[PDB]
């Protein structure tokens, strides 16, 4: 996705983005899953 | 250069600047608590001397100017030249 | 013979054979070779001077290193028994009686040692006399003691300090009336100086900390006991507090200006421990706290920097948990935490001038001189440009 | 050990004479001769014992291990700990 003048570089954009996401939603699994493993301890800073 | 010995002998490990003693056992030059340093070196400058005679018993042709008098907290060396004995206090480390 | 013909002598010109001897057996005298984490470190707690008695200052002796003065302020058992006590105690070898032992009429609330005599011990107490303690003298009783008149202290003493060199001393002390008064350590029949701290036209200071910045004489910064810390100009046509800084909502129990020196300056920050458990890394330049260090549900009451660490410093609690904070490790849990046995509300720390043993006080007497591990205690040259950038980083 | 320890003292640089002291001076061995050996020996026993007392002289705790006189014809060992008492006659160099 560069400098696409047609609307079909936006479309391209949409896939691009929901391959990223798809990446990105891994990486927000990684880091609750290290937020939950990592709590009940109490509320205080590094905690909660 | 005075000054020059004093600031070359001072950079050795251990060692406040360049203390002199004379053949009267007064150091020339004062380094450290003077009533100590008098009373080791007036032993110091018996023992070279008896030493000097201990050498010129077997060898009448030598002169001392080298003696490695260390302990397990210090080292003294000791180097008389013709009247002014150097004394430097240096750790054996 | 005497100390005159040396000099000519030495002045003489046959001293080339003594330069090329000397030279010599240096140059063949060169060479050498060989023959061949937190952690309780030591003890402290009187019996008889400190049964209850809480601790209420301590320091350490910049001449002899080995000594810390202890303050053993309140007396509730017995009437009868000495109501302030002061105790000195040795690193150098281990005993279960102090060293020496000093007694107060009224209750010694802060002590410190003396810089010019390092045979001397001046404490502050609490109906507001600032006390001497001659060591050379055999007697327990102060040998010296400021009159409470209104051109001395009247209200109870918390902070006292000497500085200067050792040629141009002058011992400040600032009371929670505000009055800051310098003596001389050798005479203090009178106050050689003394102003009142005010702020803003008719409005007085609660004073209940100080500390003045490495070097600096002549401004210094204070902790008030309104919550609200100011910077202060000991000397000078603007003499007294020059900042007015907001703080926060609960009293000052405790501040120190940094205490390190080596690399780019960082004399502008210091720390200062408040009564809701919020220490704050913060400048003087600045006007607003720099962070905010809160957790717990108690409160802190000391915090001191490492003498030799350009980040580290320790934190009291009132739960008996005692823990140092490195920024450059990390800036929202403890780098060290552990809590000293029963719990008790510490009162007091003070680091060792080597920087490399702390010690606490005690809700009970009990003195603990706490060792620091190596690696938390020895910062490294990179250690001050780390501390730069943590602090550049907000 | 004994011929072995005096082998290897001997050859370690070619020295001329070295004989084993485990006595207060007096020693009957001899490695040249025995006068020169004998006598001698117990010459530097004494000059040793009262360098002994002149080290003692600053602190009695400290004790002479070590020592090497190293002159314009002579360079001689000793190493006493308490009754080892070496002897190294060697050139200056």
């Amino acid at each position: 996705d560069g400098l696409d003048v047609s609307k079909e570089g936006t479309e391209a954009w949409e896939a691009a983005m929901k391959r990223y996401d798809e990446r990105i939603d891994r990486v927000e699994t990684r880091i609750t899953a290290r937020l939950r493993d990592q709590l009940g301890t109490a509320k205080n800073a590094n905690e909660m | 250069e005075v000054e020059e010995t004093l600031k070359r002998l001072q950079s050795q490990k251990g060692v406040q600047g360049i203390i002199v003693v004379n053949t009267e056992g007064i150091p020339i030059k004062s380094t450290m608590d003077n009533p100590t340093t008098t009373q080791y070196a007036s032993l110091m400058h018996s023992f070279i001397l008896k030493a000097r005679s201990t050498v010129r018993d077997i060898d009448p042709q030598n002169d001392l100017t080298f003696l490695r008098i260390r302990s397990k907290k210090n080292e003294i060396m000791v180097a008389p030249d013709k009247d002014y004995f150097l004394i430097v206090i240096q750790n054996p480390t | 013979l005497t100390e005159e013909e040396k000099q000519q002598i030495l002045h003489s010109e046959e001293f080339l054979s003594f330069f090329d001897h000397s030279t010599r057996i240096v140059e063949r005298a060169l060479s050498e070779q060989i023959n061949i984490k937190l952690s309780l470190n030591r003890q402290f707690f009187d019996e008889r001077w400190s049964k209850h008695r809480v601790v209420s200052c301590l320091d350490w002796s910049s001449q002899y290193p080995e000594l810390l003065v202890a303050s053993y302020n309140n007396n509730e058992d017995a009437p009868h028994e000495p109501d302030g006590v002061a105790l000195v105690w040795n690193m150098k070898y281990k005993k279960t009686t102090p060293e020496y032992v000093f007694h107060c009429q009224s209750a010694v609330m802060s002590a410190t040692f003396a810089k010019f005599h390092p045979n001397l011990v001046v404490g502050g107490t609490y109906s507001g006399q600032i006390v001497l303690w001659d060591n050379r003298s055999n007697k327990r009783t102060p040998v010296q003691r400021t009159p409470l008149s209104a051109a001395a202290h009247t209200h109870p003493v918390y902070c006292v300090n000497v500085v200067g060199t050792q040629n141009a001393h002058n011992l400040i002390s600032i009371s929670t009336d505000g009055k800051i008064c310098s003596w001389s350590l050798d005479m203090l029949s009178h106050p050689q100086d003394s102003m009142e701290l005010v702020h803003k036209q008719s409005k007085a200071v609660a004073v209940t900390s100080m500390s003045f910045p490495v070097g600096d004489v002549n401004n210094f910064v204070v902790g008030s006991e309104e919550g609200s810390v100011y910077t202060a100009c000991r000397h000078g046509s603007k003499a007294g507090i020059s900042e007015m800084f907001e703080g926060h909502q609960g009293p000052i129990t405790g501040i120190h200006c940094h205490a390190a020196v080596g690399a780019v300056d960082f004399s502008h920050l210091f720390v200062t421990s408040s009564f809701d458990w919020t220490v704050k890394l913060w400048t003087t330049k600045n006007n607003k706290p720099l962070y905010s260090f809160e957790d717990n549900a108690d409160y802190v009451y000391d915090v001191m920097w490492s003498p030799t660490h350009p980040a580290l410093f320790a934190c009291v609690d009132g739960m008996g948990r005692l823990d140092l904070w490195n920024l450059n490790n990390d800036t929202e849990v403890p780098t060290a935490s552990i809590s000293v046995e029963g719990n008790p509300a510490l009162n007091r720390v003070r680091w060792t001038h080597s920087g490399r043993e702390i010690a606490v006080g005690d809700s009970e007497g009990q003195i603990v001189i706490y060792d620091v591990g190596e690696q938390i205690a020895v910062p490294r040259n990179d250690e001050w440009a780390r501390f730069g950038r943590t602090l550049a980083e907000i």
